[PDB]
């Protein structure tokens, strides 16, 4: 991501199946996906910055809160 | 300290459970330097506000360095718009 | 003129008697803590169950005199850690009273766990970003 | 005066009396060796500068300097096998190499780009560099040692050193790998870079302008650090820490001393700069909590 | 025999003994009790040993 | 002209400020009285002399000690060993090594008095009352004494001239069993030669 | 201009009360 | 004796459990001579103070001769600044 | 030591183990060491003079009071 600029806009792809490469849980509301270690680290950085990280599918809002889970 | 006194009076005007003091600054030397500076600033402001006793059970403190700016105009040092201290709380009832 | 340094404000005999009683209580507490430590020194630190991590080094000045769970939940929320609770909350609440100033959230959680003692226990999993309060299996 | 170029190097053997101070000038290569042989010098070079080179020993000092003018000579190697060494002075942009120089005390006085290499147990107490010269000493053991720098050299030292005083007036650069000192006093003035690792019982640093003191890994039981306009110091005090940043200056304490006291005058800063992620990060106590 | 760091630098460490016996360790070297050393950490003052226990600055 | 927090540890200038104001008022008075350049010069000279004598008075050691006694700091001169007793209750944040910057007049006066003896060897000793643990009192007194020593060293005193040591309830100048005596026992003593 | 703490113990007996409370809390934590 | 009377009145103004009268003097003949002289002086002053009854349970007396001077100016005999008698006590409550 | 000058400043080395040469106890607060007969005699002289004799290690104060003990 670009974390400072002004609007901290960035993108995190999500893989539903727990691949060996991407096996770190993310709970987007009640819908949970899996991402990589760097993606989890930057998501946790955004969470520390206290930034909403809503889940979008095809540009459509699905679920508001993202919280890291078991690695 | 006069400004901090007015802010302490403002905080004393409300009833609350937890205040939060956060510090942001422009990038100067390194991310670690900015983070340490901001945490120290939040610590000091929180300590003064705590001493000027406010009706607050918890006063959380943090400094994210240069993580969440509010303006694209990053030119400047401490005069830059996104170098600031935020005191955020919720009025209790 | 003749003077000696500590010219404080006038004190009241109520505060004076309270101060004498408090000093006696503190001395008794010192003797009691020393004798228990000699009888059985501690072997394990709770920093194993509550390992610090980033964003657990955020600091807070707390003044709390209520049940443990609400304070733990507020600490976890400010640390951006999901709060989880294990075990049945007892009918008699696990009251804690923590009065600190400008100390890290990991240290506050450690203090809360120590004050809870045999009633409740706080754990922190930083990989899962989880603060877990578990009420002991008494009853 | 005629040019040296156009001829091949030849072997030469010359006899030299026992010496203790060696002053070398001009451009050449100096090699120092120790063994069972008597004090001897061999000068390998073209058979034209072999007479233009002056090798004179007086009052325990050997003067390897220019003789009958300096038309050109920079490819001559002077290898001296000698069992006695007590001082070394070099000027003139040359290449000096030596190893296994056992000693109790000596001095190195380098000047003007003398590429120097030492590979022995060289116990010294005084160092000096005019500037712009690279020094590389591997193995030093002393119970006292003093460095004063007035130019811009690059000197790095290895071994164990009981460093006492350090003075920097130019844009020099200095490094020590292990030091076991009782009272260190560092005074840096202009754009000097210092790096020291080891233990110190009482460290006193005064940086004046553009001076960097990368004193991290130098755990001082007592620290007295003062930084002036636009200087940077890194400290790792253990027991007692006392710091003062005057203006635009920076002090970064990488260790939490049992007692700490820092002051800021105009815009100076004293930060913690710890990891925040170390599993054993000690928090402030009642006696540690200072609010900037 | 217990070991604590006296000072550490990126590349090698310097340790003191229980009774005060000095020792210098490279990135890979041998010490009694702990066996072989495989990783020294500079920013955080700990050295990992093959014995499964860490040695740190004494308190 | 003067920053309230320790003046950035920079030299203080009451003498020059007072003499400047005195020459200003004297020159104004002379100009009003005469309307002439010579009269203005005479008034300025009168202001300069009155400022000189006033600053000579106000920079005296006796006036500094009187001001320290107006503040809650005690001065004792027995022979040639001079001692300043500074109460932690007023000059330190409660049970913490943090210096009480609200009392900066007292700290500045202490520094100014210590400046009169450039060759003296200063020992800063910290003391607490009987409340608390032995280790707690030792550590707290050491921290307070160390903070005072660091303040002295920052305000322009060499590091070799300073030694800071902290006794607990060991050396008491009052009875800890009574409230006011226990308070008198909470102090920092600065001794110089 | 900085102001002193509103809850600052500035009484001869209040200061002793406050340090006694500090010591009691410390010994409680140690127990 | 008028000075000793004023000092006796001063001591009588306080309540105390133990006074200490100590004597120091400049070096004149030998360490033993100075010690005996100082002990005798302390004895005599303590005797007069005791006779002029002060509210003091104990009045300790000692003389160290020339052991603890209070000035580097040792020139002079009894006019020396560090040739003196110390009456030290603690007010009882 | 120098006992008179003005400040009676002096130094007494301390040996922790009870050597045959230095076997006289000194209780520097809670930390006790061993010194010689002449050292004990001059320490007792200072104690009579009522002079604080704090224990210093590497120039750092450790414990305040010194009192002689069994020889």
């Amino acid at each position: 991501c670009d974390l400072t600029k002004f609007r901290w806009d960035c993108d995190l792809p999500v893989q539903v199946k727990p691949s060996p490469a991407s096996s770190l849980l993310v709970y987007c509301g009640s819908s949970y996906g899996y991402i990589t270690k760097q993606q989890y680290d930057i998501l946790a950085r955004y969470q520390r910055a206290s930034v909403n990280m809503v889940l979008d599918i095809n540009g459509e809002y699905i679920d508001s809160p993202c919280i890291g889970a078991e690695r | 300290y006069s400004l901090l006194n007015e802010i302490a009076a403002f905080l004393k005007q409300f009833r609350k459970i937890a205040i939060t003091v956060t510090s942001y600054s422009s990038k100067y030397v390194s991310v670690k330097r900015e983070r340490a500076l901001t945490l120290a600033r939040s610590r000091v402001v929180s300590e003064y506000l705590w001493s000027q006793g406010v009706d607050s059970r918890i006063i959380f403190t943090q400094g994210l360095g240069s993580d969440k700016p509010i303006t694209s105009y990053t030119l400047g040092g401490d005069r830059s718009p996104n170098a600031r201290v935020e005191i955020t709380f919720r009025r209790a009832v | 003129k003749f003077k000696k340094p500590p010219i404080n404000n006038p004190s009241d005999d109520a505060t004076i008697k309270l101060a004498e009683a408090a000093v006696s209580v503190s001395d008794s507490m010192l003797e009691m803590a020393k004798v228990e430590k000699v009888i059985t020194p501690p072997s394990k630190d709770n920093t194993l169950t509550i390992p610090n991590a980033y964003n657990l080094q955020a600091r807070a000045s707390v003044d709390w005199s209520g049940p443990i769970e609400e304070l733990t939940a507020r600490i976890a929320k400010a640390a951006h850690f999901r709060f989880r609770v294990l075990g049945k909350s007892p009918s008699v609440p696990v009251l804690i009273s923590i009065s600190t100033k400008d100390e890290s959230l990991a240290e506050i959680l450690r203090d809360i766990d120590y004050q809870a003692g045999k009633k409740a226990s706080i754990h922190v999993y930083p990989n899962s970003q989880v603060v877990e309060l578990r009420y002991a299996k008494i009853y | 005066e005629v040019k040296k170029q156009g001829t091949s190097s030849t072997r030469q053997f010359r006899q030299v009396s026992s010496f203790n101070q060696i002053v070398v000038q001009g451009r050449l290569n100096v090699n120092l060796h120790t063994g069972y042989n008597k004090p001897e010098v061999m000068l390998r070079g073209d058979p034209r500068d072999l007479v233009q080179v002056r090798t004179i020993v007086k009052q325990n000092t050997l003067y390897v300097s220019l003789g009958q003018g300096y038309p050109d000579y920079g490819a001559v190697t002077v290898d001296i096998k000698t069992k006695f060494l007590n001082r070394f002075r070099y000027e003139g942009a040359g290449v000096v190499t030596g190893n296994n120089l056992r000693t109790s005390y000596l001095d190195l006085y380098l000047a003007n780009e003398g590429t120097t290499r030492l590979a022995g147990n060289i116990g010294l107490q005084k160092l000096e560099a005019v500037g712009n010269g690279v020094t590389q000493i591997n193995g030093v053991s002393s119970r006292n040692l003093q460095i004063v720098l007035k130019g811009d050299p690059k000197v790095l030292i290895s071994g164990f050193v009981n460093l006492r005083q350090l003075d920097m007036y130019g844009k020099g650069t200095l490094s020590l790998y292990w030091i076991k000192s009782d009272t260190l006093t560092i005074r840096a003035k202009k754009a000097a870079k210092i790096q020291l690792a080891g233990i110190v019982n009482r460290l006193d640093v005064e940086l004046w302008d553009f001076a960097q003191f990368k004193g991290k890994y130098l755990r001082a039981q007592r620290s007295f650090v003062k930084t002036h306009d636009k200087s940077v110091a890194e400290i790792s005090a253990v027991n007692h820490q006392s710091s003062l940043a005057t203006d635009a200056s920076d002090i970064y304490y990488y260790n939490l001393s049992k007692t700490r006291a820092d002051f800021m005058a105009f815009n100076g800063s004293v930060l913690d700069m710890r990891e925040w992620g170390q599993s054993d990060l000690k928090d402030f106590d009642r006696y540690n909590k200072q609010f900037p | 025999i217990i070991y604590y760091i006296q000072a550490v630098i990126p590349g090698r460490a310097w340790l003191i003994g229980s009774n005060g016996s000095t020792l210098t360790v490279r990135e890979g070297s041998k010490i009694p009790g702990y066996g072989m050393v495989k990783l020294i950490d500079s920013l955080q003052g700990r050295i990992l040993t093959s014995s499964g226990q860490v040695i740190k600055f004494s308190q | 002209c003067f920053h309230p927090p320790y003046n950035n540890f920079q030299p203080d200038r009451r003498a020059v400020k007072r003499v400047g104001v005195d020459t200003g008022i004297g020159a104004v008075a002379g100009a009003i009285a005469s309307g002439t350049a010579s009269g203005t010069l005479i008034g300025a000279a009168a202001g300069g002399t009155v400022g000189l004598v006033a600053s000579i008075y106000r920079d005296s050691k006796r006036k500094i000690i009187r001001d320290l006694q107006k503040q809650d700091i005690q001065y004792v001169e027995y022979g040639d060993t001079r001692t300043l007793i500074i109460p932690t209750d007023k000059y330190f944040m409660f049970s913490s090594p943090r210096l009480n910057e609200i009392c900066y007049p007292g700290l500045n006066n202490v520094i100014r008095l210590l400046n009169f003896y450039p060759q003296s060897t200063i020992y800063v000793a910290g003391f607490t009352d009987n409340v608390g643990s032995r280790s707690h009192k030792r550590k707290l007194s050491q921290a307070q004494a160390e903070t005072m020593m660091t303040f002295l060293w920052a305000n322009g005193i060499a590091a070799k001239r300073l030694k800071a040591e902290g006794y607990g309830d060991k050396n008491a100048i009052s009875d800890n069993a009574i409230i006011h005596g226990s308070a008198q026992n909470r102090r920092i003593e600065i001794q110089w030669f």
